């Protein structure tokens, strides 16, 4: 028997603090453990410039 | 790297239930199994005792043998026992009857395929093993017979494991059963063989301890068990906090046994103090290094003054300086040099854990391979062989259907583990 | 400037699904056909052409058909989010599957389907003016992809004729496995794909697993991060006809520079910045690590190690922001190592492309963005290796009929099975003579 | 340079001053910890 | 320019813990990896790139790998304060120790976790156009330090070849101990070492607890201290690469001058103004007392007397306002003293170098902030006695096999060990020939 909805997000909520389900999820990349900033033109060096 | 835990007999599942208490007192996990803790690093390795159930949950990693349901359901009531996963209690239903024979070869036959089932799943579950911990005493009649039997299928199925026993010796004084020196020798026997390190508590050091140093008026077996759990929740430190010189069973074992054969060793635990002269005196290295090599704090009836030390570690707990260790164990040895056995050039392994037990400034046990354990060994030999001459008992062994081939094997084998801490006691150069 | 996509069963429509929502995030449409009043405006341009037409209103609707003999995955899309994107006709679905059998698809169930499916494409290339080939998606494990992928491909290639058909194949992989009857399978879809195709891209899930494990730190990868790392493969051989770029690479110079043999052309894939958010912030990206990172087994899409063979052409794709000299560097270091060789008989062993629109990025995904990616497909005598084990699985199979009575009673000569296996035995022997180190003068 | 060494030094020291009151800070806040589990456990154990 | 650092093992990690801290402050790197102050046109500096490489968004990372086989010192610099410094690939943990066995870290565990190390080496060597060395720092007391340390330094000598190798290394102490089994892995240490390292620092836990007990003022030092210690010296030989100086001395010349014959080449290291802050101000610190001080014994990091020996080759390295006349007019007066002797085929004893930059002082620190200072490293027929007593102890053990059934257990027979003896035996040999002294010119 399942005791209804918010029983099962309270359930679900206490879950996520195993470390399991932090370094192991479902179908995603394990979440970052500080901020980090997307340049607007992404990652990596910009190619460098000559005169003509 | 996560041990495995079994309790066996009504000594090792005593023992048992307060070591899970101590343990999950120092993780901070609430009798309904909720982490409770106050600092990260309790989360950080709380996997190496505990597996996740569900919703918060933590069940502890230990299975539960026993041949009458007694001692299960003393467990079951008590305070912590409902954290224990159901499936993993497994009973009989009828007793050991004090006989190493029946539980060895008739009920033991019957239940040790379902133990093996138990710790194999558990065993399978883990990402790596680290050795499996075994507590059960040596004179009773399914502590000795199914724990045995038990090791030897472990150390078929895993050979590449540490192998760890903690075990309960008979007294010399005051036996509780009559029949003690048949079944200590049939343990040792298996033990030897089978095992990779032992550790032996005789009862009598341990009511010594308490008399002497705790001064406690009418001390009880939660005391004697409380202080088993101290060192056998301390040995396994190092696995499970961080630390400026760290350590391992493997590691232990590689430094403490010369030589295969040779590989059972004495406890202690320091800091053991009354609580009346605690306030007039402040822990230091110096004086846990004193409490520690004071024979009036190891738990078996040998004393360390009738032999010498192979070799011996400390494990230190707490926030002190590498500096003061070293230079104690250097005093330790050049000022006691009689007692350290000259041709290794140093005796004293040392390791230091940042993390203190609760309530301690600093900690720190002493694990002791000193050859004074030939007298323990000898009592019983002596006590066996004023028995097997007589023919005293033996027709309840041979009903069951042993036979007296082994029992003189048994004492051969156990004759030439005295002859060999003997032989290494008396050596020189030439 | 034109392709028609074709997918088919299970594993063709889940790769399209992921493919076309890359196309469409990629130019612009929303999942209803229309585009944006911004976009639309200021200038007026043609580069969806390749994957979209639009109506006289301007509605964009894809180019593109569905084909399965079971219901649930086009019912899947016709009841999904995307239902108004696609024209109703398209999505074309039977009534039973084939039921991992060769036969019931090619022989008995097909049979009915394949004239719709011909026809839908008969109507859509007649509205075309610079059709440019047929992109092809199947699965060669399952009985529905090999036994109508098989079929249609022959009618398609007697009534098209020349026009190119390139495929890309999710084949066995070597260990993982899903169905007992892979590999016979297997071989008989190889049997007609030899005849009636010009390149063959093969790929392994196996591959894919360990790639999202290594790069990305995923532990339980799914089906769609699988899907959308192909998508960006796909993406990424075809940008080259939909964006400006330095050095232009047609659908036809692919064939001409990468089969030097009729039948020498299956070919290997890899794509190099598979990167997570966190390794992305720590690491400068320049070409010449991209470029190195390619050649490394593992980057590779497909369960084979380039050590035990030799290349006979390569073909590198980059795109987004390079310049063309780092890549004649990076490709002459390449050229230098000791551990990478070319067959004796290709001493220009390389074709290049450069391209400057960089990578798109999908909100749910899982690649980092990133200003520049390579993506290589390359010709290697390394794939034998994959044939043999496939064949030494099938000779311990038919050795005893093991599981004959199926494909025999749904309509299959015992004699195509030894057919089929000399004809890969023959492959095998093609790939060793075409290997050889030297020959003598004399 | 003779009052440029003095103004380093002085900013040095006040570095030096801040770490070690953080540090005893700290030192402070275990000890009193320790002090309440073990004033708690004497008094189970008289009541006992 | 560019240097790489390989920290293995528990002594290695956190030693590496102090020389990052150190040199993320001489520079000015951020814990996170930032610049503070501008970053406009007018000024531009290079110095960090011997040991930092920037991303494009500025962020710098450094050129070190930190490997252990036991994960919970790199967890610790995982999670402590310098998380956003390291790219995680760097920081390689195994899952379980070599439990003090040389024979388990190079025979059973470490040849899985090796392949990884060599792959971030290649990396980074790729990234870069000057590499000049391999700094490594180890332990040979312990398993994993002795067994990885050596099967590393063999592949790299094999792979990179004629590049220079510096090891930083951690004597077990002449009577301060740790654990029983030191003089087996450290005689199986020093044969691999013997073969694969151009120049050896010596170092003994002994000595810097002398000399943070007497110079200093603490009496209850522990690791954190000596680490420090360690890090300054390092700093010292490095800055002559990193600042602007009156004489520099490249990598090249160290082994050119120091060595005189190839199997010759074990240093010991000496730092002179160790001092506290309240002693500092009490007293001048001229270059001919710190001269005169680095040659008293009270000032070596390691526990031998160098009176017992005769000097081949000394290095002196001057740090901050230093006026070379002045290093002139003290090695001169070093050259008078009579308790100071050289040996009479090496004339011109002394090399000396000259560097602008000021030693760096660490807020937390216990060493005085001082405008100059000098560090030694120097070859001496002395380092012979320290080995004896290793082999003593080896003899004493090894007389009753007293642990061997763990080593033949593990992979490594019983041969080894007298081999290996036999070979220290040689070397000591060699030092014993060296330096006798010639018995006619004719
Ligand atoms: N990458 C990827 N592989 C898939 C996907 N779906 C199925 N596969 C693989 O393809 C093989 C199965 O082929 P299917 O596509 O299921 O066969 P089918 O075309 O449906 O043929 P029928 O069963 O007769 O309908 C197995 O190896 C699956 O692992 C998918 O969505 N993505
Ligand atoms: N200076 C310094 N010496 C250390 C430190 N830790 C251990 N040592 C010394 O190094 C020797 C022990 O070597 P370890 O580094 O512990 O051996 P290991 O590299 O960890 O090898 P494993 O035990 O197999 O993991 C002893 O002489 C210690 O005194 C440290 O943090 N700093
Ligand atoms: N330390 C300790 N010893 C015990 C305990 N219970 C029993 N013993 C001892 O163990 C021996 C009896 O063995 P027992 O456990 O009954 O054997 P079993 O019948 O096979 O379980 C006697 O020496 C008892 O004194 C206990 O809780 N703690
Ligand atoms: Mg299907
Ligand atoms: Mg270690």
């Amino acid at each position: 028997e399942t005791g209804g909805r918010m029983m099962a997000l309270m359930e679900q909520q206490l879950e996520r603090a195993y470390l399991s389900n932090v370094r192991r999820p479902l179908g995603k990349v394990p979440a970052a453990m500080y901020d980090v900033q997307v340049p607007h033109s992404g990652f990596g060096i910009p190619s460098e410039k000559s005169e003509s | 790297r996560e041990i495995v835990c079994v309790q066996a007999g009504q000594c090792g599942n005593q023992i048992g239930s307060k070591f899970w208490e101590v343990i999950s007192d120092e993780h901070g996990v609430d009798p309904t199994g909720t982490y409770q803790g106050d600092s990260d690093l309790q989360l950080e390795r709380i996997n190496v005792y505990f597996d996740e159930a569900t919703g918060g949950r933590y069940v502890p990693r230990s299975v539960l043998i026993d041949l009458e349901p007694g001692t299960m359901d003393s467990v079951r009531a008590g305070p912590y026992g409902q954290i224990f996963r159901p499936d993993n209690f497994i009973f009989g239903q009828s007793g050991a009857g004090n006989n190493w024979a029946k539980g060895h070869y008739t009920e033991g036959a019957e239940l040790i395929d379902s133990v093996l089932d138990v710790c194999c799943k558990e065993a399978e579950s883990c990402d790596c093993l680290q050795g499996f911990q075994i507590c059960h005493s040596l004179g009773g009649g399914t502590g000795s017979g199914m724990g045995t039997l038990l090791i030897s299928k472990l150390r078929e199925q895993y050979p590449d494991r540490i192998m760890m026993t903690f075990s309960i010796i008979p007294s010399p004084k005051v036996s509780d059963t009559v029949v003690e020196p048949y079944n200590t020798t049939l343990s040792v026997h298996q033990l030897v063989e089978n095992s990779d390190e032992s550790m032996c508590i005789d009862n009598e050091a341990l009511y010594d301890i308490c008399f002497r140093t705790l001064k406690l008026t009418t001390p009880t077996f939660g005391d004697l068990n409380h202080l088993v759990s101290a060192v056998v929740s301390g040995v396994t430190c190092c696995l499970r906090f961080p630390g400026q010189l760290n350590s391992d069973l493997r590691k232990l074992a590689v430094n403490l046994v010369p030589f295969p054969r040779l590989h059972f060793f004495m406890m202690g635990f320091a800091p053991l103090t009354s609580r009346g002269s605690q306030q007039y005196r402040g822990l230091s290295v110096p004086e846990l290094t004193q409490q520690m090599f004071d024979a009036k704090n190891m738990m078996q009836a040998a004393d360390p003054r009738h032999g010498r030390y192979l070799t011996a570690s400390a494990l230190f707990r707490g926030r002190m300086s590498t500096k003061e260790v070293d230079e104690q164990m250097l005093n330790v040895q050049n000022k006691n040099s009689s007692y350290f056995i000259e041709w290794i050039p140093n005796n004293i392994k040392s390791s230091v854990c940042d993390i203190p037990p609760k309530g301690l400034k600093m900690a720190v046990t002493f694990i002791g391979n000193n050859t004074c354990i030939q007298e323990m060994f000898r009592r019983v030999g002596e006590q066996f062989t004023l028995m097997f001459r007589r023919k005293a008992f033996l027709h309840w062994y041979t009903g069951e259907g042993m036979d007296e081939m082994e029992f003189t094997e048994a004492e051969s084998n156990m004759n030439d583990l005295v002859s060999e801490y003997q032989q290494y006691q008396d050596a020189t150069i030439e | 400037r034109e392709a028609i996509c074709i997918h088919i069963g299970q594993a063709g429509c889940q790769v399209g699904n992921a493919c076309w929502e890359l196309f469409c995030l990629e130019h612009g449409i929303q999942p209803d056909g229309a585009m944006p009043s911004d976009k639309t405006i200021g200038v007026e341009d043609d580069a969806f052409n390749t994957f979209f037409s639009e109506t006289g209103a301007g509605k964009h609707v894809p180019r593109a058909v569905f084909l399965d003999l079971e219901p649930t995955v086009v019912d899947e899309v016709r009841t999904g989010t995307y239902r108004q994107l696609f024209h109703p006709e398209q999505l074309i679905s039977g009534k039973e599957d084939a039921a991992n059998n060769y036969a019931r698809g090619h022989y008995t169930i097909g049979k009915e389907i394949v004239d719709l499916c011909l026809d839908r494409i008969r109507k859509l290339a007649d509205n075309c003016t610079g059709l440019q080939g047929f992109l092809v998606y199947h699965a060669v494990g399952g009985g529905t992809g090999s036994g109508l992928g098989a079929l249609l491909l022959e009618r398609l290639s007697v009534d098209y004729g020349k026009k190119s058909k390139l495929g890309y194949t999710v084949y066995p992989s070597p260990q993982v496995s899903t169905a007992v009857v892979e590999p016979y399978n297997s071989v008989l879809s190889t049997h007609s794909l030899l005849e009636h195709t010009d390149v063959a891209a093969m790929l392994d899930n196996e591959a894919i697993y360990d790639l999202t494990r290594r790069n990305l730190d995923i532990e339980r990868p799914t089906y769609t991060n699988l899907n959308r790392l192909i998508g960006q493969v796909v993406s990424s051989l075809t940008a080259s006809l939909r964006f400006d770029g330095a050095l232009n690479v047609d659908l036809t110079e692919f064939q001409t520079n990468l089969v030097p043999y009729p039948r020498i052309h299956f070919v290997l894939t890899s794509y190099a910045p598979v990167i997570s958010a966190e390794k992305a912030y720590h690491e400068q990206l320049s070409v010449s690590e991209i470029s190195n990172a390619v050649f490394e087994p593992a980057s590779m899409m497909t369960k084979c190690d380039p050590r035990h063979g030799k290349y006979m052409a390569c073909c590198l794709m980059y795109r987004g922001d390079v310049v063309p000299k780092d890549v004649n560097a990076a490709v002459a270091t390449i050229k230098t190592k000791r551990t990478i060789q070319f067959v004796d008989w290709s001493p220009t062993g390389f074709k290049c492309g450069i391209n400057y629109q960089p990578p798109t990025v999908v909100p749910g995904g899982d690649l980092a963005k990133v200003q520049r990616a390579v993506c290589m497909i390359a010709n290697s005598t390394a794939i034998a290796e994959v044939f043999a084990r496939i064949d030494h699985k099938f000779d311990l199979m038919y050795s005893k009929r093991a599981f004959v009575h199926w494909y025999v009673g749904e309509g299959m000569e015992e004699g195509e099975f030894s057919e089929a296996r000399e004809d890969l035995a023959a492959l095998e022997k093609d790939y060793e003579e075409v290997g050889a180190e030297s020959a003598d003068m004399d | 340079l003779r009052e440029k060494e003095a103004v380093k030094a002085r900013i040095l020291e006040e570095q030096s001053k801040k770490i070690m009151e953080e540090r005893l800070k700290r030192e402070e806040l275990e000890s009193l910890l320790s002090d309440y589990y073990e004033a708690e456990r004497i008094s189970r154990e008289r009541q006992a």
